[PDB]
């Protein structure tokens, strides 16, 4: 069910996805949340989030409840306030939101440990898009890529589930994606979601 | 390679 790229649904473009504001573009019920982002202790600006409820809802809830908050364990929220990216490769992708043990090695979802692979049906056709990092199939989880080039390889592989939108968004996915890194890709300077939400 | 795993990152 993946679609080729000259199927996609209308709202998805890049050129679409820069003129977006706080309100989704794919499908008028679909979430939009936002990462205020911290490179070190300087301010580096806001990335909006269209989520593609309409075709990926469980992933786009998993992420959407650890933007709000409203997930719990025992009372206690956890989410992706004051997650980290520990992942970064130029001209690739930018990775992050393990909120577990801030190395790559968490997995935690609002299903359980993990949750099933979705419907693979957006392939990873341009830079900007939001997708499910795992380590195989069905073992989703909390980690997230947003893109930074075509990966098509990724296809089937790892659910597309959302979308930057508008222009400052992808700034502050370039500015995270050019941060000096060391030889495992770590940054060597941190780069936190310091506040998130929904619009 | 340029996967995006959690845990074991292959090439």
């Amino acid at each position: 069910s993946l679609l080729s790229e000259s199927e996609l649904p209308a709202g998805i473009s890049y050129a679409e996805a820069m003129e977006g504001g706080s309100r989704p573009l794919l499908h008028p019920d679909n979430p939009v949340v936002f990462f205020d982002i911290s490179i070190g202790s300087h301010e580096a600006g806001r990335i909006k989030i269209e989520l593609f409820k309409n075709l990926a809802p469980k992933s786009a809830e998993n992420f959407r409840q650890f933007c709000t908050g409203e997930f719990r364990q025992n009372q206690v929220p956890i989410g992706y306030k004051g997650a980290t990216f520990h992942r970064i490769i130029k001209n690739f992708m930018i990775q992050g939101g393990d909120f577990v043990k801030g190395d790559g090695t968490g997995r935690l979802s609002i299903y359980g440990s993990s949750f099933p692979d979705e419907a693979f049906v957006l392939p990873h056709f341009r830079s900007g898009l939001l997708s499910l990092a795992n380590s195989g199939p069905d073992t989703n989880g909390c980690q997230f890529f947003i893109t930074c080039a075509k990966c098509d390889w990724l296809n089937r592989k790892h659910v597309v589930f959302g979308q930057v939108l508008g222009k400052e968004s992808m700034q502050v996915v370039r500015k995270i994606e050019h941060v000096t890194v060391d030889g495992g890709n770590r940054p060597r300077i941190p780069v936190t979601v310091t506040q998130c939400g929904e619009l | 390679x340029l996967l995006v795993t959690a845990g074991l990152v292959l090439a």
